[PDB]
């Protein structure tokens, strides 16, 4: 946060509420007592905005070309196969909750069936996030697989 | 031996290749080619039942004007196939990049 | 000197340093501003931390006739030491584009104050080069061949960026772009894989008329670039060869993991259309209810 | 042969003995044989539960 000094005086003469003028304020309600009867009667705070011209954005932004040359290099393949073979285990497991889950759950109360059939750390949504993840990096591993091999020869 | 695999675009020769470019017979290239392997001035595998020498490495030879050639005229197709890929691959997939 | 250069990793603040120095003196019509550059050195990661320009003069009229104050790199040392003591005077960036030998010249009053080959820092201030806005290279003193004199020559280093954490940390906040390159959802990388290849391609056609330009223009043959070509040409994968067959296979394994994934997923959403449909039988008779009870209340 | 130390193959028409030494075929597709398994029973379980249209 940002200050500038406000004097002994204004306090005193009421002159706080011209000190305040043409502007939105910015209220720290964290940290009090002490502290803040100080910053009140001290100071008076105003938003802190940053600019920047376009030249510096497009530095920010910037990177490099050995970045997608990196982009092309390729894993060992073996690797790939063992997190393919990983994932179908790894969902084995949990679709035995959900499995377990779906028997019967058609008890009335929503509230009751959230600790009965285990609906926290829900199985469906673990389910559907670990097959999505594995997903969409299989199809970026045999396109990327295809396209250096076409590329180069 | 280090001549002739280079020019050609295959970097795999028949010792019957071997034997025209050598102006020598077979019997005498297949003795030749395995000192080859031993100086190190070709290193690769022998097989005489698919009648080859392949060889994975290339020593380095001091190139000149005719050989830029060669490169320039490998590199043509290179190039081609680069661009056939990538305007192939722009059309596909055009509606849902982001 | 040491040869421990490796890799040159340049704080943001470098480069916001040095445009804002750029423009603050003014300097334009191909003027060069030569600035300082402090960090670390001796090491094989060299952690350029900051810059801040010297009084600098260049005439366009003769590129040998140039100002640099020497007196100004000497009071600046006290001061740095100071502030920050990991800090070490290390070399000069250059407002480039444009690779002169007149940074030749330049690196010799460099060469008096550094422990180090002078680094010379090629900041792109116009920044058309969008990767790549940074060129690294250090002076080296070699042989040169055919019985020429030896050559004072600058050979080209990884100048690619890092980081430090402080620096990091605020500019993570100020953006929230999906840059050249995140690596994000499956949508950000698939763009990637088309630009990629246009890299590639744009690389390539180079070579291609760097070797017209030989036997057409007489550069003087750079032997290194052939060099390199013919190992691009003897470790090229043949065709024809049975790894191919090998790879074709793998290719079918993936494919079809896809396929049970993919059917994984429609057990899945075949869920969500029974829970939904349930749902909305309920509600079917909740609303019929209420109207009966208004009819009978009435 | 049956035991299984050195697997190979006996020519009777001829004489000689082949061996092979040669380990076993993808964890892959059997791992995937698991995933479909478990999903079969899943499918019909959920269609118990949504007879409460019918």
């Amino acid at each position: 946060d940002a200050f500038r000094l406000i004097d002994t005086g204004a306090l005193i003469n009421n002159l706080e509420p011209r000190q305040t003028t043409s502007n939105t304020g910015l209220l720290n309600k964290a940290n009090i007592q002490a502290l803040i009867h100080g910053l009140n009667r001290h100071y008076y705070s105003l938003n802190i905005d940053y600019h920047k011209t376009a030249k510096e954005t497009k530095m920010l932004m910037n990177l490099h070309k050995e970045q997608w040359q990196s982009g092309l290099k390729m894993y060992d393949y073996e690797e790939k196969e063992e997190s393919n073979l990983a994932a179908t285990k790894s969902m084995v497991k949990i679709a035995e909750q959900y499995s377990k889950r779906i028997e019967e759950e058609k008890e009335l109360t929503e509230e009751e069936l959230k600790t009965r059939y285990v609906g926290r750390q829900d199985p469906k949504k673990h389910l559907s996030e670990t097959a999505d993840e594995t997903l969409e990096n299989n199809i970026v591993s045999v396109l990327t697989a295809g396209v250096n091999s076409v590329a180069i020869k | 031996l280090i001549e002739t695999v280079f020019v050609k675009n295959i970097r795999m020769l028949s010792f019957e290749d071997i034997s025209k470019a050598t102006h020598l017979p077979k019997d005498n290239v297949e003795h030749l080619v395995m000192r080859a392997i031993s100086l190190g001035l070709l290193k690769g595998s022998i097989d005489q039942v698919n009648e080859l020498v392949t060889i994975s490495w290339v020593q380095p030879r001091i190139i000149s004007g005719d050989q830029i050639t060669k490169m320039k005229d490998r590199l043509v197709e290179w190039n081609d196939q680069v661009e056939k890929l990538g305007k192939k691959m722009e059309a596909r997939g055009q509606s849902i990049w982001v | 000197m040491s040869l421990q250069h490796e890799k040159v990793t340049i704080a943001p603040l470098v480069l916001l340093s040095a445009l804002d120095h750029y423009e603050r003196t003014q300097t334009k019509e191909n003027k060069r501003c030569v600035g300082v550059i402090l960090g670390d050195a001796n090491s094989s990661t060299i952690r350029v931390t900051n810059s801040f320009a010297l009084p600098f003069e260049e005439d366009e009229k003769n590129s040998d006739v140039w100002f640099l104050d020497h007196n100004y790199i000497e009071n600046m040392n006290e001061m740095c030491k100071k502030i920050n003591a990991k800090e070490k005077l290390i070399g000069w960036y250059h407002s480039g584009p444009k690779l002169r030998a007149s940074d030749l010249k330049i690196n010799e009053l460099f060469k008096k104050y550094t422990q180090n080959n002078p680094l010379l820092l090629i900041v792109d201030v116009k920044q058309q080069g969008v990767g790549l806005p940074t060129d690294a290279y250090v002076a080296i003193e070699q042989v040169k061949d055919d019985g020429t004199s030896t050559e004072k020559t600058f050979l080209h280093l990884p100048c690619t960026i890092e980081a430090e954490e402080a620096e990091e940390i605020g500019v993570e906040h100020l953006l929230r772009d999906v840059r050249d390159q995140a690596a994000g959802g499956l949508s950000i990388r698939l763009t990637n894989q088309l630009k990629s290849l246009k890299g590639l391609q744009s690389k390539l056609k180079d070579v291609v008329e760097y070797l017209d330009k030989v036997i057409n223009k007489e550069l003087p043959i750079n032997h290194t670039i052939l060099g390199k070509l013919q190992d691009v040409f003897n470790l090229l994968p043949n065709l024809g060869t049975p790894d191919d067959d090998e790879i074709d296979v793998e290719n079918h394994d993936r494919i079809n993991i896809s396929n049970n994934l993919q059917k994984a997923l429609t057990v899945k959403t075949n869920d969500e259309l029974m829970v939904i449909y349930i749902s909305n039988l309920v509600r079917s008779i909740i609303a019929f209810d209420d109207l009966i009870e208004n009819k009978i209340q009435n | 042969i049956l035991d299984k130390i050195f697997y190979g193959v006996l020519d009777q028409g001829n004489g000689w003995l082949y061996v092979y030494e040669t380990p076993n075929q993808d964890a892959t597709y059997d791992s995937a044989l698991e995933l479909v398994g478990q999903l079969n029973k899943v499918v019909d379980q959920l269609f118990e539960k949504a007879s409460v249209l019918y």
